[PDB]
DNA sequence: TTCCGGGACTTCCGGTCAT
DNA sequence: AAGACCGGAAGTACACCGGA
């Protein structure tokens, strides 16, 4: 599993919204709680000492590619520069609408 | 290379060249996102090519990096013809992608009623819930398509 | 064909900038 | 003066390959 797949997993998990969430309808997302996301990443890769420092470095390696890039000026904000609609079938916008709709249903139930 | 030529040929729907490359010994590969020749053939609606790939022994349920299978692509694109042959060669009608969505979910999202009916005939599970707790029925409702909603309830 | 040596982070770190 | 991000250098682990 590659970092981008894990982040996309979290970004589509209504329960993860508090640590990582989309910011806008263009692909940008923010690691609202960078260290927690790092801890979670480390648990998937089985890296007990993973942290935002190491995770951001891995994120920077994506800078040469066509997947993720940083959002200049915004603290902890990155961007999925790939065409998500063709990748998974929904755009960042469509995905964000769906994940928010799900979180609402959850709050309504609880 | 041979593997790439195969990927390109399938995408292009060049079934004879596909036969050709597989004869020469072209390695069944995939791109940076796990997209294989079969995903490409089914996605672009290349019937003869898909069929030739199937009869070549390629993986029916090959998964991309977002867990999509060729059936997912075919259903999503509305290629009932392609969906039918894939099912006819043992494709799992119930495969779920990264968002826990099935070909039924996608054919519904994109309003492909005929693919939805075909899927329903091949024993597709009509009530599976996606990562967003949606069954195909919910998608049809969210899309205001009452005709599909009725066959999906 | 079996067998087998040879192309995505993780960890550490020095440095820019801006507060 | 004294946090967030950058990107090089080196290490690892696992996928894939062209050959004996």
């Amino acid at each position: 599993i590659q970092l981008w797949q894990f982040l996309l997993e979290l970004l589509t998990d209504k329960d993860a919204r508090d640590c990582i969430s989309w910011v806008g309808d263009e692909g940008e997302f923010k690691l609202n709680q960078p260290e927690l996301v790092a801890q979670k990443w480390g648990q998937r890769k089985n890296k007990p000492t993973m942290n935002y420092e190491k995770l951001s470095r891995a994120l920077r390696y994506y800078y040469d590619g066509d997947m993720i890039c940083k959002v200049q000026g915004k603290r902890f904000v990155y961007k999925f520069v790939c065409d998500l609609k063709t990748l998974i079938g929904y755009s960042a916008a469509e995905l964000n609408r769906l994940v928010i709709e799900c979180e609402q249903k959850k709050l309504a139930r609880m | 290379d041979l593997g790439k030529k195969l990927l390109e040929a399938a995408r292009a729907g060049q079934d004879d060249e596909v036969r050709i490359l597989m004869a020469n010994g072209a390695p069944f590969t995939t791109d940076w996102l796990g997209t294989s020749p079969l995903h490409l053939a089914a996605q672009y609606g290349h019937f003869s090519t898909t069929e030739v790939l199937l009869r070549a022994g390629v993986s029916r349920d090959a998964r991309t990096k977002v867990d999509r299978t060729p059936l997912h692509m075919a259903a999503s694109e509305g290629h009932a013809n392609i969906v039918e042959v894939l099912l006819k060669h043992g494709a799992d009608v119930n495969a779920k992608d990264m968002l826990k969505m099935t070909a039924l979910h996608w054919a519904t999202e994109h309003n492909h009623q005929e693919v939805v009916e075909l899927l329903i005939k091949y024993g597709a599970d009509v009530h599976t819930q996606s990562k967003f707790c949606k069954t195909a029925f919910d998608i049809s409702i969210d899309n205001g398509n009452e005709d599909l909603a009725e066959i999906l309830q």
